[PDB]
């Protein structure tokens, strides 16, 4: 009968495979019948070394060596996305809409992948809100001229860089970008996006978000945090500061702190999340559908396992607030009790 | 014609085998080194138990012991018949040899060493900390490595994860036999991205102190 | 110069140290995880940096990947947008007459300031009008010896 | 080395660019209206 | 686990109830081990040598690199999995 | 102390003041090219007989 | 610049393009209704190199990462023209390298300045 | 650095100072350097030449 | 070695003394007693002080160059010209001396043992010393030590790595177990750092509550320097 | 003391385990007849000599 079992193909199926077997590796004389690691992997580790290796090696983590025994060139990137467009026919729905216009240059036919640029914005959360992607936009022009005077004066970050260099040259950079002027021609509309002047962002976002270099030089100056500058504060002319310098990093390190600009970009919880630990990620933390199945021993077992976890790591926070460090001259850890002001 | 082979080489290293069994029955420290070469620790441990009684020996008595422990001829012997004269499985078909015990034995000795080398520290005039930069521990450090190679996966691992951690402890500054032996162990552990972070710093430091055993141990670890 | 805030420490048997804030950024830890920082990126990843400037992350991802070498002054080849003012590491003719055709000398930084995509107005090989990072000094150098 | 270069499984060694293959060919064939153009 | 292993969800819930031993074993482990051996400030002394047998250089580091058990595929009758490291992962996955 | 002061300051005008402007060396470069100008200009009497 | 790579173009094993976490469960329409429900993943079943069963991402129908070494793509990157910050194992060895006049009048970490002093 | 290279550099009866050269491990180590350099200068242009063709515009 | 044809040279030495003796019509006999009675190793057995002395001077001045208050190399009885090549086997036991010095004797067909005599000293030790591992061994030369290592907590970049200290480097320091327990293992790449990170101590500002924890990069050696270390002490 | 005596014990024991071990790498027929749990059935808690 169709795909229903039977005694002659009980019979069949072991009359194929083991057809007159002396052992399970009778026809394992043949190199590229012998290696094959499908039904298991035993008949290739000959010795206690081979198991040895093994077994450490599967603890650590490593892939296994004698997995390794057959070569699975697998299915390539290149395949898998082949197959899907074909599948999809084209996944019109992915190209970027450049794609649909006459003659998408090249970078125009490679899907809407997330390129890592939106790493950073906290300005837009998960659908940016009006002129806000024009703004981000703005702002990769202004990370792009910062990146045209950062090998142009030189200040490429280096493959073996250490920290005192690396904000050196940053506060190095940050001068002549902040105080050079921001180029325009530059400014690529994309599909499907608002070509916007320069006026109307310092309108609708104030001129802290685009700020003229004087109004950086207010934030970054002065120490008050009650002073975020919305409008714009006068040239030393008397006139509006009709002007934009590059986008540096010190300016948003100044932001940073202004609780306004802190829920502005609505990662508001700093306040509320500051000097405090993380949850545990207890490893086998189980769903109560299986504390449920944990037996009345295994779920203390379970209980006690993971209460030790917490206690761990929630002491180990306490040893991150601490902070104790090593003072050589006492050759101990020293514990701040107190600091001071500015000597 | 490779049945023939095997047999005439087993037929050597036996023969070999029991006239020095022979001889140890019915001189002495060429007699130990001949046992423990072709295997025969459990007769070589109990020579080397009494001429350590009488202060018999030096800093570089039990170094020749522990090199010789490491079963040269037997190496070659398990090459010829059981690896089909295969290196890298040359040392996984001799890891099954006692090597624990081939181990241990070859450990005391080095210890035993360290104590007469220091020994030999103090009584030489100058009484201060001075064993380690004696190239001769350096020595000892390669060849307690190279005793401990010839033995079972856990001394493989164990050469660049208690031997090398040992050495740094004590101070014992790197010949290139540890550093080769840092390789070869990584390599018969599987760890070449160690391997050749090893030979990285070398070629980047030191390739004039770089010779082909190491490229021995890369060539090794990546098959 | 030195603007310092003191630190009142406490040490392991008992006594206080006026010891600065300066001497002791740089002495040593008990215990430091990685998770420290989580505060600013809370429940997601936990980094190494302020995630709430966009521009600081985008140096993060300049640093990162310039250590990973998938950034580098590599030798260049004409199909890398060689249009005005890109930022490129050249190498140059240092100054002599009698000797043959050129003579070349290390990587020196430039941009370019004159070029020519044609196959005709800028033939084999193809002569990068550029204008290095000294004081701006125009000459042509090709694209061989552009990075 | 291997006798399959590497550039060919690796994903890492995948194209950023991997322009694919019905990509290009879909929209090369295509002819934008050639009347743009009121008049023209 | 090697009782009820056939049962198609038992075995895979027994596998998780090894696991969290285990994990309390190799927690356990690796806190009372780096115990015995900071239990070598006996040793750090100037009794520099104290030339062959040592407790922990080497008597204990010897045993080199520990084993978790719940890392360590165990198969069915208790010893390692002769299936590969995926056929076990996928074998024993979460009763979720 | 004397004789180490009046070095470090032997060495600190005549070959650190020097290479203290290193935009004034053009990196390298400028050295460089001025040594075959040197070499351009006196390519009589160096390689003469 | 492929965000979290190491998680889908590396690790995720159908390219981040193909969905594994589902059924073949029969659904009233013409097409989903094609597709018989397939009794579950064998228990004890050694299944091969490539192919997996489907029931999650990390066990698809087609296993599509190889078993060879993930060894980054070698960097164009020039390690012979860098310009890279001098550790104290660079400097100690700075009377000794034949280095260009870039090399010692860097802008970025000059070298001569250091080996004059 | 290696014998044979030492030996291959200075097998010469006379050079360029009007006296023959001795080239140690460093004047040939600038040498081979300067050579690699050159090689690695010309297979990394070709391996930017064998990327930059893609299904595009190649 | 491996066709034992080390003693092919005595042994033609001695089908030709017998091919002498059958010639003539007497019996001849194979063993030690004419194995060392042949003019080799008769000559070859007087020069095992001075192949010996040299061997023993070259090592100990070759140490001296480069740690030099011991050497490896065991007790040549000096005045006891007896025990030289017994002792010479026992210290390179991975060769045969007696085959070394009786090949390096003849210098293109030129009896070094008869006529330059320090010649065949300074050639059989360069033979002896080549042939043999071991030696190669005891004439290693001091390289330095590679701390193992650990990722970065603040990460500054990946190849920048914490560094092993151990307490030779700082004894006025953490109580340090070995690097394994601790964390670290092996790992070095064409452009890896050492570094210790730990950041600026936080006070009591906003900055401290709100943003990322600043480190200061302190970066140390790429080598644990034992020899410079121990010669630092001795310079005080 | 206990320390050594664990020790003799276990040498004597990883010996009992190392002559299984050539034995099964040594066996044609098992080798043949290929299965892993043949490296484990025997140890040096079943093999023949044992301490009770």
């Amino acid at each position: 009968k169709k795909h229903v079992n039977d005694e002659r193909i009980m019979d069949a199926m072991f009359f194929r495979s083991d057809a007159y077997r002396k052992t399970q590796t009778d026809e394992h004389w043949n190199p590229y019948m012998r290696q094959d690691t499908t039904h298991g992997v035993a008949h290739l580790l000959n010795n206690k070394f081979d198991i040895a290796r093994r077994e450490d090696r599967l603890s650590k983590g490593e892939q296994d060596l004698t997995e390794r025994s057959v070569m699975h060139f697998g299915v390539p990137i290149q395949q898998t996305i082949d197959e899907f467009v074909f599948r999809h026919r084209n996944a019109r729905g992915e190209r970027p809409l450049d794609y649909f216009k006459p003659f998408p240059g090249f970078r125009d036919f490679r899907l809407n992948r997330m390129y890592r640029d939106v790493e950073g914005f906290s300005l837009m959360k998960q659908r940016p809100e009006f002129l806000e992607w024009e703004l981000f936009t703005r702002y990769r022009a202004h990370h792009q001229q910062r990146r045209r005077i950062a090998l142009l004066h030189g200040l490429e970050p280096v493959a073996n860089e250490t920290a005192q260099e690396r904000d050196a040259r940053r506060e190095k950079l940050d001068e002549i970008c902040e105080r050079t002027p921001f180029d325009e021609r530059e400014l690529h509309t994309n599909d499907d996006e608002m070509q916007v002047s320069g006026e109307t962002l310092r309108s609708w976002f104030g001129v802290y978000m685009l700020p003229s270099p004087t109004v950086v030089e207010a934030v970054v100056g002065a120490s008050a945090s009650v002073n975020l500058h919305l409008f714009p504060l006068a040239d030393e002319m008397g006139t509006a500061d009709t002007r934009e310098n590059v986008l540096s990093s010190r300016y948003f390190n100044r932001l940073l702190l202004m609780e306004g600009f802190q829920n502005r970009i609505s990662r508001a919880f700093m306040g509320n999340v500051s000097g405090k630990a993380p949850e545990p990620v207890v490893q086998y933390m189980q769903p109560p559908e299986v504390l449920r199945h944990f037996t009345a021993e295994e779920r203390a077992m379970y209980e006690q396992y993971v209460k030790e976890q917490t206690s761990k790591q929630l002491g180990e926070w306490a040893t991150a607030m601490r902070r104790r460090r090593w003072i050589p001259d006492r050759q101990q850890y020293g514990h701040v009790v107190a600091q001071g002001y500015g000597v | 014609q490779r049945k023939r082979e095997r047999e005439a080489r087993m037929r050597a290293f036996s023969a070999s085998c029991s006239n020095l069994l022979r001889l140890l029955e019915g001189g002495p420290f060429d007699l130990a080194i001949r046992l423990a070469q072709h295997g025969l620790y459990q007769q070589a441990s109990r020579i080397v138990d009494e001429l350590h009684q009488q202060r018999a020996l030096r800093m570089s008595h039990y170094g020749l012991l522990i090199d010789a422990l490491s079963a040269p001829c037997l190496g070659q012997r398990i090459l010829y018949g059981s690896a089909q004269c295969d290196p890298a499985l040359t040392y996984k078909l001799l890891g099954d040899e006692n090597g624990e015990e081939r181990a241990q034995e070859a450990h005391r000795w080095f210890d035993m060493a360290f104590a007469l080398l220091t020994t030999e520290c103090r009584m030489s005039g100058s009484e201060h900390r001075l064993p380690q930069a004696t190239a001769a521990a350096t020595h000892l450090v390669n060849a307690l490595m190279r005793a401990l190679l010839t033995c079972g996966y856990t001394h493989v691992s164990a050469v660049p994860d208690a031997v090398y951690d040992r050495m740094g402890l004590m101070g014992i500054s790197p010949t290139i036999s540890t550093y080769e032996l840092v390789m070869l162990a990584l390599s018969l552990q599987g760890n070449m991205k160690e391997a050749e972070s090893v030979f990285s710093f070398l070629r980047r430091h030191h390739n004039e102190h770089v010779t082909i055993g190491s490229f021995n141990a890369l060539l090794l670890g990546h098959r | 110069e030195r603007f310092v805030v003191p630190l009142s420490v406490r040490l392991e048997s008992g006594e206080v140290l006026d010891m600065t804030d300066e001497a002791f950024g740089r002495y040593e830890l008990e215990l430091l995880p990685r998770n420290v920082n989580h505060a600013l990126n809370y429940g997601i990843g936990d980094y190494a940096y302020n995630r709430g400037n966009y521009i600081e992350t985008q140096d993060v991802i300049w640093e990162e990947q310039t250590a990973s070498g998938e950034e580098g002054w590599s030798p260049a080849t004409h199909a890398d947008g060689l249009r005005a003012g890109l930022p490129v590491r050249a190498r140059r003719h240092v100054g002599m007459n009698a000797n043959g055709s050129r003579i070349v000398s290390s990587p020196q930084r430039a941009v370019i300031v004159a070029y020519d995509r044609q196959p005709f107005f800028n033939p084999e090989p193809r002569l990068v009008r550029v204008a290095f990072q000294s004081d701006g000094s125009v000459e042509e150098v090709p694209l061989a010896n552009i990075m | 080395a291997t006798n399959i270069p590497r550039s060919a499984w690796d994903p890492a060694h995948f194209n950023t660019n991997w322009s694919d293959s019905y990509s290009t060919e879909i929209a090369a064939r295509r002819h934008w209206p050639a009347k743009k153009w009121s008049i023209g | 686990t090697a009782l009820e292993f056939h049962k198609e969800t038992v075995r895979r819930v027994n596998r998780q109830k090894v696991n969290v031993a285990a994990s309390l074993l190799d927690n356990f482990f690796e806190q009372e081990w780096v115990a015995m051996l900071r239990e070598s400030e006996s040793l750090e002394n100037s009794l520099e040598q104290g030339a062959w047998p040592d407790k922990k250089t080497d008597m204990a580091r010897r045993l080199g690199r520990y084993i978790p058990f719940a890392r360590r595929s165990l198969d069915e009758n208790g010893f390692p999995t002769d299936a590969r490291a995926d056929d076990y992962a996928r074998w024993m996955e979460a009763p979720a | 102390r004397l004789t180490i002061l009046k070095r470090n300051d032997y060495i600190q005008r005549h070959l650190i003041d020097v290479t203290s402007n290193g935009a004034y060396l053009g990196f390298g470069d400028a050295v460089w090219r001025v040594f075959f100008s040197a070499v351009e200009a006196h390519k009589a009497v160096l390689f003469g007989k | 610049q492929l965000q979290s790579r190491e998680r889908l173009i590396l690790g995720t094993h159908g390219a981040g393009v193909v969905q594994h976490a589902s059924v073949s469960q029969p659904l009233s329409v013409n097409f989903q209704s094609s597709v018989t429900v397939a009794a579950p993943a064998a228990d004890l079943f050694r299944t091969k190199v490539h192919e997996g069963t489907g029931t999650s991402g990390k066990d698809p129908y087609l296993r599509t990462l190889p078993n060879q070494e993930s060894r980054e793509p070698e960097s164009s990157v020039s390690q012979a023209h860098i310009t890279v910050a001098p550790t104290v194992d660079e400097c100690s060895t700075l009377d000794r390298r034949w280095e260009s006049m870039q090399y010692w009048f860097n802008d970025q970490h000059p070298r001569l300045v250091i080996y004059l002093r | 650095f290696d014998p044979e290279l030492i030996d291959f550099f200075n097998a010469a009866r006379a050079g360029p100072f009007g006296r023959p050269d001795e080239y140690d491990a460093e004047e040939v180590a600038n040498f081979v350097r300067a050579d690699l350099k050159r090689l690695e200068e010309q297979c990394l242009n070709v391996i930017n030449r064998c990327n930059v063709p893609v299904p595009g515009a190649t | 070695v491996e066709e034992d044809l080390l003693q092919c040279d005595v042994h033609l030495r001695v089908g030709l003394h017998m091919r002498e003796a059958l010639s003539k019509g007497k019996s001849v006999g194979l063993s030690d007693e004419v194995l060392r009675a042949t003019s080799l190793v008769t000559d070859v057995a007087t020069v095992a002080p001075e192949v010996a002395r040299e061997l023993y001077q070259r090592h100990v001045e070759a140490l001296r160059e480069n740690w030099s208050a011991h050497g490896l190399l065991t007790a040549l009885d000096f005045t006891q010209k007896d025990d030289a090549l017994p002792w010479m086997q026992q210290n390179f036991g991975d060769v045969d001396v007696a085959s070394v010095l009786r090949w390096a004797r003849f210098y293109h067909s030129k009896d070094l043992m008869a006529k330059d005599r320090p010649r065949y000293l300074a050639r059989a030790v360069a033979w002896i010393e080549l042939l043999s591992k071991r030696s190669h061994m005891m004439e290693e030369a001091p390289l330095t030590y590679m701390r193992k290592s650990k990722p970065l907590s603040l990460n500054t970049n990946s190849n920048l790595r914490v560094a092993w200290q151990t307490p030779v480097a700082r004894p006025d320091g953490p109580p340090r177990l070995l690097a394994r327990e601790e964390g670290y293992t092996f790992h070095h790449n064409e452009h890896s750092r050492f570094v210790t990170e730990t950041y600026r101590h936080p006070g009591e500002t906003l900055q401290s509550r709100f943003l990322a924890m600043q480190p200061i990069h302190t970066e140390v050696s790429a080598k644990e320097d034992f020899q410079e270390i121990y010669a630092q002490q001795q310079e005080q | 003391i206990k320390a050594a005596l664990w020790d003799a014990t276990r040498k004597i024991r990883s010996a009992k385990e190392a002559a299984l071990n050539r034995s099964l790498s040594h066996n044609q027929q098992l080798r043949a007849q290929a299965h892993l749990e043949h490296w484990y059935d025997e140890d040096a808690n079943t093999l023949q000599p044992l301490a009770f």
